[PDB]
């Protein structure tokens, strides 16, 4: 019993694990094969905690899915990829990752290395990266309208297009709003500063985008004012009662006057403490933590609201949407850290919790969706494409470059770069056009998604697309039909295309390098 | 063709363990017979001559008993709708004390009668409304019936004769013992002004001879002994003290700080004197005993033996506040010997050995207190048990009978006059529901049935005698269980009656519970963990 | 080692304003040189960052 | 139960005793206790003018508590819902038939 | 750490068998109180009550503070009378030897670390006489008297390393001797 | 589908289970049967943990018994009962209750019914007790000499049947002299009782005075003398020994000599307080609370004794014996506190070394020393004389007493016949058959003596007919003779509450008709 390696370790080698690779990829691409159009279906999961996820986006697909393939985990790592960078695309990258992979196996199999085909895709994307920025649209980033009509194109494929008229707004609207400069930087930070909650129970039109910041707080006193008109918002991190302090102290009582002088002085240093907060003479109080009955005590006396314990994410937006200063030590609060801005403090009261809102900003950075619905899965959903559409807002606006949707801009690379290669002469040709016709995928996924005969359907496409001035005919999923995307006026994000092509293609050449597998060691 | 796989809907969704029952059949009848069943249980404990049950629960403790609620309570019950119908029978023991056999055999003789009219048609809506109605109408004639009210309720005879037969129906061999017993406590506690509480009387049991020996005192016995030196006090001046018997500590942690020899020397020496001079002031202003909530100190028991003072110790605030109570002075949380007003006043405070448990007693002699005490003498544990459960039903009907008395006859007179009105108001009526209310009649007929079989006499003859004397136009007849032969006698000679406010709660409980469990369709039970 | 004992109640809050103020007068120096930027290997409490944070440096914990 | 008693006594929630004065007393009609089993209650009632009542529900068992709580909830959750908008549809299916007929027509 | 606690409201579960307000003792208990909802209060209430009593309780019993001054001629009142169920922790030694100075240093800190258990430590020559250096640390745990463990050695005891391991090592008996040496492995 | 009671409830619904509660009863007092008569034998039970106990007396052997039957908890309730209210007669009633519910069995066999039959016994242990409270002999003298030979026959009669019957009249004498010295309460904890390994029967001795077991010696012990010829007894309660001052005190000095002066303090408070001791002309001190060696050698030096950790029953009866008075504070310690005694002395007898305080004339407390082989054996001796100190203390309110033997159920017997003519109807059948079963106390004492019993209890039936009562059994000449005048004396308040315990418990068996056990949670 002589063992060079463990007892665990399997090895497994040659042509059998690239084509394995290769399959493995081939199966994610499709579990989400249909869910890619504006003909998606809808996709229950079922999480191992015991709740549900009903969505048709990718990434929110392939998160609860667990795979022990190590390039099905690659796959969702670039499902996850997309997500994070630029919001939208999921669905697109794997599905051309798949077939990629897919339309290299045949190459891989003709006895050809590798190496060859990895080059030949990275100058297909090169390519393609190009001739994709060439077909670009620019965008005007005042006109309300166009921009509208983008986040209506890209939220029209999901559950929440029938209410998109709507949706899109709200979605405008945030990014519109936290979009801030400070320094020489701009943020648009839609993670930290737009916050989208859910509350159950209600109509999907009664949703709204508020100007201003709605935690679920409540006064800590009943008599408390929960309606304020022009409140001076201040904002505490530190706390308002009595703490033991660091070092260790012991006091030590031999008189018959330090006990009940220690208690005064506990009290006289809370009653200091109101007294000099209330010396600006604020209105509302926030702070990040407790509030002790004597401090909320001198508080009502001054008539001044007060909100116990808040989150400091919460803070940071409340200070932010009414321009107040977060500070600890209320001996050091200035005037300029005390928050004018804020039009209404509304202490509302909806299903059985107390609701505060700070709406009604002069001009807030941050905002929060009050997004009503029926039940949390829908509002889940909701969130999920709101989420997509404040993406596909911030790239425009941080990128003021698009391109032909529904197909259009797939075949127009692919056209392009086929001419391209028709003229260079080598051995690399071949996987060049494969990527080529790879690209072809997008609206052969559509026109099987719509219910068309995709044979006719596409052949006429690629013919139409032949002729010039073509590049931005594509097919519409609606009714699946020739038609030209200027005037059904769908439009993406270059950044997503090209974020798409790029990754699409780096992930296909990472799992198309490896030919050998090492299983089981510590 | 070998299995037959479940229905495609709520049978196959349904977890492992839980069971879903539906219909009349699978839903209702169940209930029914098991309601029968727990019934039938505890039939055959029914008045005077019911027997006696002996029942080891759950952590092998005896109970030999024939009280209905603490049959029920002892044995677990896992059926539903049983479980509802001892709800109701202990419902109706909590707010009336006497009627728990009552309410168990009425809800069964209504299930059993509901399910005779189920099979014969009528729909459960329908012998719901009647079993409503005819309720109404039972309520409405039950005032009609009382007869001898007591008007008195201090003439020592009058309160023993009338708790005479509330205590007969479990302690018959022994009862006119206990009936005077039980006056004589509950009389010497009654307050003048004011409202009568069960809580004050107070029950000791002790191991010795037979139940004739069974005493009561007004005062209270504890079980606890002087931790003195004196164990005797005439006119005692009592103490009540809700603080241990120590010199007072601080809270907060105080440690004695002592910097030079003479402090060290002279501390203990002061504690001491303190210690005396605190003892001495309390046993200045008269106090003969002294009764403390908590630990006695050595140093405080020496000087307490040097005064002349009695030391006893309390160990539950109950048992301090009722001693309050009972000598009329008030705990205080400070040693500060009592002033004037707040010391209690006692005629004497035994140490006495009885059964071979030394006792303190703070009996008084002159027939007062706001506390009487029962003592119990007898052979077994289980035995004096059942006496006191005896005697604490009997002071229920007393405090009962403190409220609208309007007494009524038993023995089978008051439900079988009920059972008759009823049906001849049941003729009158022409609806699809006069059925159920002609069952109460039958649901009635089970009370006195069951004081017949326990007694080993027929019941259908003592049935049909007791409608021939009540058609007579005699309403005041019931069963005589002394026979030996199927019999009448009547009942407001016998002296024998019952309280009209437990006949009305046991009968409206009873209809309550039969009509819940009659209104369930669907059962669905989860799994037991 | 260091342990505060404390006899007469009157001197207590004094010295709690200490157990801060330390703290604050080292930034205020830091502060004093014109710096902008505060980088440190140890952890930086909510205190010292609302001294940042109003004098208009950033610090990075 | 402090904001429900400053509603209905007509008093005044107090977190210290720096200063107390007359206005700080709600009134009461009649404040009295009753022992139920071991437990006790104390009512107050006989208030000038309540902001703020109380439904005492009395039941003979447990599950016929919770199910009158159940149906309190539903009924005061009604109530409310009709006074916030001054209307109310007809019932006893009426509105699903003519709905469903315009439906049809439509 | 206190920096998940402001990362995001989204915390919602990751190895949490049981999340009530029954474990949160003081210093957790007091920090959500919005949060406790509204029908479960009095039993929070009810909960916090007895187990405040139940510290208060314990207040009389955890009064013991430092390191304490006991010699050979109080050996026996100290370790047969020194109370009913009290842990004591006799502790043999003499100055010179690091490693029992590295384990006196350690159990002076965990005094004031832990006041329910009062150890004394006594002179290994003016203690037992004729105890050999070869034994020169030496710690055994009891309490009435009747001796539990006595484990010694100067380098198997493995003062280097005593730490925490060691530490719950002399705290934790009345049942498994080996119950956290897997805490603290030295590996 | 769905069940009543939980799975595992049984039950014994009809007259099976009371005819089988019978015969467990029966079974019970079987295992009790023989060890009754004054030709009784003893009984050894070894539990699990493999200690035996011998002993003939029906309390002890039934609690030791792993009973589990409800109508044997029942007769070992009742057992129990009688053992803590009179002090003997618990076989006599455990075989008086099952042998009522034997001859009442055949009766029910047919159904009839428990009420009558409850009624039935009622009505005749009622008639019973009031029988033997108008029979019983009063000897309306309130003699002296007369009344301490009656308490003397009394305990006589109650060793016999007992380890140490062959010794009677040296215990019973010498057990009655301790009941005649205690106050006019009793106070079981006075006659407070001491056992030694070693010694014949006969050695037990009687000390007036207050004999208990020396508890501890520390180094300076035995160079105090071990005989004094007229102490004077201090009793304390406080602890003479150097310790801390309050076990919460704590000293902060910061000088040397200050340190100096409190160590000298600290000794200066312990021989303070030794000092008021030694001053307050005391001679031999006892203390509860521990002596030190310092005090040991202290006292010693002074020629005087000291024994301290003495138990709270042997300070007791110290206080209530030499007449001092127990003290925790030796600053008052005045000649009025301290306890005299005629002789004190340190002796060694059985291995076992013992302080005796004798001489003291108003004693009102006694101690026994009490010597046997085995700890069994002295043990047994214990519970006799447990069971005669408890007959004479019962006896000492009232002389009325009647003649054992089985002499009073034979006139119980009797009378309850006679009644059992003039009544119709069942009820006189079921009083013959009580009657009847009253007389098996005869029957099992002649059975356990190996007699002819039917013989003789037609003999004892017979004469108790006509001609004169108290004639009972006569083991020793095989015969039957006046039990009064064999000077075999019982008093009547055993019998009574043996008679009202025994037709108590068959009353409440005989009143059940159902069980239920649940499955043991
Ligand atoms: N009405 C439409 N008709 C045809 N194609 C459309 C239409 N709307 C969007 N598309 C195409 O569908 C793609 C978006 O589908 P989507 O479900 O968002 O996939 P992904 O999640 O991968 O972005 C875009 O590439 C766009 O060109
Ligand atoms: N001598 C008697 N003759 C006939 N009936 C009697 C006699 N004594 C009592 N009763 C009846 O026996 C019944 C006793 O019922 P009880 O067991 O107290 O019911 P619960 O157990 O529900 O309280 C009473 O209703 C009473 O009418
Ligand atoms: N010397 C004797 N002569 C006749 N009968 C005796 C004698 N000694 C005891 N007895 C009888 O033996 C019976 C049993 O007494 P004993 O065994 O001593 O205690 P218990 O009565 O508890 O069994 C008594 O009823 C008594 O009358
Ligand atoms: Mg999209
Ligand atoms: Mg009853
Ligand atoms: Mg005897």
């Amino acid at each position: 019993p002589v063992l060079v390696l463990s007892q665990n370790t399997k090895r497994e080698s040659g042509r059998k694990v690239q084509s394995g690779n290769i399959n493995a990829a081939k199966t994610i691409a499709d579990i989400i094969r249909t869910c890619l159009g504006p003909k998606s279906m809808m996709k229950m999961l079922l999480d191992p905690m015991g709740g549900i996820v009903m969505t048709n986006d990718g990434n929110a697909i392939l998160r609860e899915i667990q795979v022990q393939h190590p390039a099905a985990k690659s796959m969702i790592e670039i499902s996850r990829t997309q997500d994070e960078e630029v919001g939208d695309g999921t669905t697109s990258v794997i599905i051309l990752a798949g077939e990629m992979l897919s339309v290299a196996e045949h190459f891989l199999e003709q006895q050809m290395h590798p190496t060859v085909v990895i080059s030949a895709y990275r100058k297909a994307l090169d390519d393609m990266i190009s001739t994709l920025k060439k077909i670009s649209i620019p965008v005007d980033i005042s006109d309300s309208d166009m921009m509208l009509n983008i986040i209506n194109s890209s939220i029209t494929t999901k559950a929440i297009s029938r209410w998109s008229s709507l949706a899109c707004n709200i979605a405008l609207d945030a990014v519109k709003m936290v979009q801030f400069e400070e320094n020489g930087r701009k943020e648009i930070d839609i993670k930290k500063y737009a916050r989208v909650e859910k509350i159950p129970g209600g109509i999907i039109e009664d949703s709204c985008v508020l100007r201003g910041v709605m935690i679920n707080k409540d006064v800590t006193h009943p008599r408390m004012r929960r309606y304020i008109k022009n409140p001076r918002i201040v904002l505490l991190d530190s706390s308002l009662e009595y703490k033991k302090g660091e070092s260790q102290t012991d006091i030590e009582i031999t008189r018959e006057e330090d006990f009940t002088r220690i208690l005064q002085m506990e009290e006289e240093y809370i009653q200091q403490l109101c007294e000099d907060i209330i010396q600006l003479k604020p209105d509302v109080v926030i702070t990040e933590k407790g509030i002790s009955d004597l401090a909320q005590h001198y508080l009502m006396r001054a008539n001044i609201t007060a909100i116990r314990r808040v989150r400091k994410t919460d803070n940071n937006r409340i200070a932010r949407a009414c321009g107040a200063r977060i500070v600890s030590r209320p001996e050091e609060l200035r005037e300029d850290d005390v928050g004018t801005g804020a039009g209404l403090l509304e202490i509302k009261k909806i299903g059985d919790e107390y609701f505060t809102f700070i709406t009604d900003c002069k001009d807030p950075k941050a905002c929060t969706i009050l997004l009503r619905g029926a039940s949390k899965e829908i509002l889940s959903e909701v969130e999920r494409n709101l989420q997509d559409a404040m993406q596909v807002c911030r790239n425009v606006l941080l990128d003021p470059q698009l391109v032909p949707g529904g197909g259009a801009s797939e075949m127009a690379v692919a056209h392009a770069l086929t001419e391209k290669s028709k003229a260079m002469t080598g051995v690399e040709q071949w996987p060049y056009r494969a990527v080529a016709q790879a690209l072809e995928v997008i609206p052969r996924t559509l026109i099987q998604n719509c219910g068309a005969s995709t044979i006719r359907l596409l052949t006429s496409l690629r013919a139409k697309h032949t002729q010039e001035n073509c590049e931005t005919w594509g097919v519409n999923g609606e009714t699946g039909t020739l038609v030209d995307m200027k005037e059904l006026g769908i439009w993406e994000p270059l950044a997503v295309k090209l974020q798409t092509y790029k990754t699409a293609v780096e992930t296909a050449v990472l799992l198309l390098r490896i030919d050998d597998i090492v299983s089981g060691h510590k | 063709a070998l299995h037959v796989p479940k229905a495609p809907g709520f049978a196959q969704m349904l977890k492992e363990g839980a069971k879903h029952f539906s219909g009349l059949e699978e839903a209702v009848y169940r209930n029914i017979q098991a309601c029968k069943e727990l019934a039938q249980t505890t039939r055959t404990a029914y008045g005077p001559n019911g027997m006696n049950k002996m029942v080891i629960n759950h952590l092998e403790k005896l109970f030999v008993t024939n009280d209905a609620a603490t049959i029920l309570r002892e044995l677990e019950v896992q059926h539903p709708a049983a479980k509802m119908i001892v709800m109701a029978s202990h419902m109706q023991e909590q707010e009336v004390g006497d009627g728990t056999n009552f309410v168990l055999v009425f809800a069964g003789a209504l299930l059993e009668l509901a399910e005779e009219l189920l099979r014969i048609g009528l729909s459960v809506s329908e012998v719901i409304e009647g079993y409503e109605i005819a309720c109404r109408k039972a309520h409405e004639i039950l005032p009609n019936l009382v007869c001898c009210s007591a008007k008195n309720l201090r003439d020592i005879d009058e309160v023993s004769s009338l708790l005479r037969t509330s205590i007969m129906s479990k302690q018959y061999g022994n009862e006119v013992f206990l009936a005077k017993l039980i006056a004589q406590a509950c009389v010497s506690i009654f307050p003048d002004s004011g409202h009568f509480n069960v809580d004050n009387i107070r029950v000791c049991k002790i191991l010795g001879s037979g139940i004739s020996s069974s005493s009561v005192l007004h005062g209270m016995v504890f079980k606890k002994e002087t931790e003195g030196d004196v164990t005797s006090v005439k006119d005692a001046k009592i103490a009540v003290y809700s603080c241990p018997f120590d010199g007072m500590i601080t809270e907060t942690k105080g440690t004695v700080l002592i910097k030079t020899a003479e402090e060290l020397m002279n501390f203990s020496k002061g504690e001491e004197n303190l210690m005396d001079a605190q003892v001495k002031a309390i046993a200045d202003t008269g106090a003969n005993v002294v009764v403390t909530g908590g630990k006695v100190a050595d140093m405080a028991l020496h000087y307490a033996n040097k005064y002349n003072i009695m030391l006893v110790r309390l160990n539950s605030k109950w048992d301090l506040r009722r001693l309050c109570k009972t000598v009329g002075a008030t705990a205080l949380p400070r040693l500060t010997p009592p002033v004037l007003e707040e010391m209690g006043h006692c005629d004497s405070v035994y140490l006495s050995e009885v059964g071979d448990t030394q006792v303190v007693v703070f009996k008084h002699e002159k027939e007062d207190g706001a506390i009487s005490t029962i003592v119990l003498r007898g052979s077994t544990d289980n035995l004096m048990d059942d006496i006191e459960r005896a005697v604490d039903d009997g002071v229920n009907t007393f405090k009962v009978l403190t409220r609208d008395k309007r007494l009524v006859p038993g023995g089978g007179a008051t439900e079988i006059e009920l059972a008759k009105q009823i049906t001849s108001y049941g003729e009158t009526c022409p609806g699809l529901e006069q059925y159920a209310i002609k069952k109460f009649a039958e649901a009635f007929e089970a009370i006195p049935r069951a004081l017949a079989e326990n007694s080993g006499v027929k019941a259908n003859e003592v049935i049909s005698k007791l409608y021939a004397v009540h058609q007579e136009g005699n309403k005041n007849v019931g069963l005589d269980i002394e026979a030996e032969v199927p019999a009448v006698k009547d009942m407001l000679e016998a002296g024998i009656l019952d309280t009209y406010l437990g006949k009305y709660w046991a009968i409206k409980l009873a209809t309550n519970a039969a009509v819940t469990v009659l209104r369930v369709d669907q059962i669905i039970m989860a799994k037991p963990a | 080692g260091v342990q505060v004992v404390i006899t007469d109640p009157e001197k207590l809050d004094q010295i709690r304003q200490r157990e801060s103020d330390i703290t604050k007068e080292r930034i205020q120096k830091i502060l004093a040189t014109g710096a902008n930027v505060i980088l440190t290997t140890g952890g930086i409490d909510d205190m010292c960052l609302k001294y940042f944070v109003e004098a208009g440096a950033m610090a990075v914990r | 139960n402090m904001e429900r008693l400053t509603l209905a006594c007509g008093g005044v929630a107090l977190n210290s005793f720096d200063d107390l004065s007359p206005d700080c007393l709600g009134h009461a009609g009649l404040v009295y206790e009753y022992t139920l089993g071991e437990e006790k209650f104390t009512f107050i009632e006989k208030c000038n003018n309540p902001r703020s009542v109380t439904l005492l529900i009395k039941g003979p068992n447990k599950h016929t508590l919770t199910q009158i709580k159940d149906a309190v909830r539903d009924g005061l959750r009604a109530v409310k819902n009709a006074i916030d908008d001054g209307c109310v549809v007809p019932g006893a299916g009426a509105v699903e038939v003519a709905m469903a007929e315009a439906l049809i027509k439509h | 750490e206190l920096e998940e606690e402001a990362e995001e409201e989204q915390r919602i579960l990751q190895q949490s068998v049981v999340k009530t307000y029954e474990d949160m003792t003081l210093e957790e208990l007091e920090d959500h109180e919005d949060e406790f909802n509204e029908e479960d209060e009095r039993a929070i209430e009810m909960y916090r009550r007895r187990r405040l009593a139940e510290w208060k309780a314990t207040k009389l019993k955890n009064k013991f503070g430092e390191v304490l001054e006991i010699s050979g001629k109080d050996y026996v009142q100290e370790v047969t009378k020194a109370g009913e169920g009290l842990w004591v922790i006799l502790h043999l030694y003499k100055q010179g030897i690091p490693l029992c100075a590295l384990i006196n240093q350690h159990l002076s800190g965990l005094a004031r670390k832990f006041p329910d258990v009062k150890f004394i430590k006594a002179i290994s020559t003016t203690c037992i006489p004729n105890y050999p250096d070869r034994n020169l640390p030496t710690i055994f745990v009891y309490l009435e008297g009747d001796i539990k463990a006595q484990f010694i050695g100067p380098l198997v005891f493995g003062g280097m390393n005593l730490t925490r391991d060691e530490l719950e090592w002399k705290l934790s008996e009345s049942g498994a001797i080996m119950t956290d040496l897997e805490e603290n492995p030295k590996k | 589908p769905v069940i009543l009671l939980k799975e595992g409830t049984d039950s014994s619904q009809g007259i099976p289970q009371l005819v089988s509660n019978i015969s467990a009863c029966q079974v019970i007092a079987e295992a009790v049967r023989t060890t009754l008569g004054p030709r009784g034998m003893d009984k050894l039970i070894v539990d699990g943990r493999g200690k035996a106990t011998i002993s003939n007396d029906g309390a002890t052997i039934l609690k030791l018994l792993d009973v589990v039957h409800p109508a044997a908890k029942t007769l070992v309730d009742i057992a129990k009962s009688q053992d803590a209210e009179v002090g003997d007669g618990t076989t006599s009633v455990t075989l008086l209750a099952a042998e009522f519910l034997k001859q009442v069995k055949p009766y029910v066999e047919e159904g009839l019914h428990p009420q009558i039959i409850i009624r039935a016994f009622r009505t005749a242990t009622q008639l019973a007790v009031n029988k033997i409270k108008e029979i019983a002999v009063t000897v309306k003298k309130a003699d002296k000499v007369e009344q301490r030979k009656l308490l003397e026959k009394c305990a006589m009669t109650a060793l016999s049947s007992k380890l140490i019957s062959q010794q009677k009249a040296f215990f019973a004498k010498m057990v009655v002299d301790a009941v005649m010295m205690l106050d006019d309460l009793l106070q079981l904890k006075m006659i407070g009782i001491k056992k030694v390994q070693g010694g014949a029967l006969e050695d037990s001795q009687l000390v007036a005075g207050v004999a208990f077991k020396k508890t501890f010696s520390y180094a300076g012990f035995e160079m105090q003398p071990k005989k004094y010829h007229n102490p004077k007894i201090a009793l304390l309660n406080v602890e003479l020994e150097l310790k801390a001052e309050k076990d919460n005190a704590e000293i902060r000095v910061h000088t040397v000599e200050d340190y100096q002066a409190i160590v000298d303090a600290e000794w200066n408070i312990l021989y303070d307080k030794l000092e008021k001791i030694h001053h307050s002309g005391a001679k031999v001190v006892l203390s509860k609370l521990p002596i030190g060696d310092v005090a040991t050698q202290y006292f010693a030096d002074r020629d005087m004794f000291c024994a301290g950790r003495v138990p709270e029953e042997d300070l007791k009866r110290t206080m209530m014996a030499c007449g001092g008075s127990i003290q925790t504070s030796v600053n008052a310690l005045s000649a009025d506190v301290l306890g005299r005694c005629q002789v004190f002395e340190e002796t060694q007898i059985g291995g076992e070394r013992y302080n005796f305080f004798t001489g003291c004339p108003k004693a009102k407390t006694c101690t026994f020393i009490l010597r046997g082989g085995a700890e069994q054996f002295m043990e047994e001796t214990e519970r006799s004389l447990h069971d005669a100190i408890m007959i004479v203390r019962r006896a000492i309110k009232n002389d009325s007493v009647v003649a054992g033997g089985g002499a009073i159920e034979m006139e119980l017997s009797k009378y309850l016949r006679d009644y059992s003519r003039t009544i119709p109807g069942k009820q006189q059948l079921l009083i013959g058959a009580y009657a009847k079963a009253l007389e098996i106390i005869p029957r099992q004492l002649c059975d356990n003596a190996g007699f002819d019993a039917t013989n003789i209890l037609n003999k004892l039936r017979a004469r108790h007919a006509q001609g004169g009562t108290w004639y009972g059994v006569d083991i020793n000449n095989e015969d039957i003779a006046d039990n009064f005048e064999a000077f075999v004396w019982e008093p009547a308040m055993v019998r009574i509450n043996a008679l009202t315990a025994a037709s108590e418990a068959a009353c409440l068996i005989v009143s059940v008709d159902e069980t239920i056990k649940n499955p043991r949670s």
